[PDB]
């Protein structure tokens, strides 16, 4: 999964460098964790 | 508490408005803050 | 800068009122949030 | 993973020094972070 930047976008460089900063603070996978499972409610331990 | 929390089959619900709701609102305890996060995902509402 | 993204969820999800809200405040999800963490560092205004 | 974390039963080591244990060391999803937290309490080691 990338952002998709059209081909000559001035948003081709800063955009990228707004993926690095955002990964080296662990910021992509804080809200991964965060969304997810506050949304899971319907954790699979209750069917079982 | 803990099995209370780690359990969706039964629902929890308090005052709508008291000392009661209100400290789990301010709480920050990872069990105390996964209820609260079940408190406001209420459909239907489990205040009283 | 004008954003585009699909209506799928979790990514991009509907507001309760989104009838009410527009715009920005319309969408919610985690494309939308991962959006203004980008849009905040790299300074554009963003429209969903 | 989720099957390993919430079981302590195994134990869970990776190499010295690679691509593997740096990945955990700076990762933040809740299922990772609670692995690193294993990771460093290792008694014995459990890395290799
Ligand atoms: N009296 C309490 C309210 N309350 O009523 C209950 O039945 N539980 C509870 O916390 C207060 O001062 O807010
Ligand atoms: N080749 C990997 C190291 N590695 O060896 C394994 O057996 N697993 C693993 O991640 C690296 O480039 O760090």
């Amino acid at each position: 999964y990338g952002i998709a930047t059209p081909k000559g976008s001035s948003l081709g460089t800063p955009v990228n460098l707004a993926v690095l900063k955002l990964s080296e603070q662990g910021v992509l996978d804080k809200l991964k964790n965060k969304w997810w499972y506050d949304k899971g409610e319907c954790g699979a331990k209750d069917s079982g | 508490a803990e099995d209370l929390s780690k359990q969706t089959e039964i629902a929890y619900g308090t005052l709508d408005s008291g000392s009661t709701k209100e400290f789990f609102r301010r709480s920050k305890i990872a069990v105390f803050d996964k209820m609260w996060t079940y408190m406001r995902s209420a459909e239907p509402s489990v205040f009283v | 800068v004008v954003v585009t993204t699909i209506l799928e969820s979790p990514y991009v999800m509907m507001k309760k009122n989104h009838e009410m809200l527009e715009g920005n405040e319309r969408y919610e999800g985690y494309c939308v949030d991962l959006a203004a963490e980008i849009a905040k560092h790299c300074g554009f205004k963003y429209k969903l």
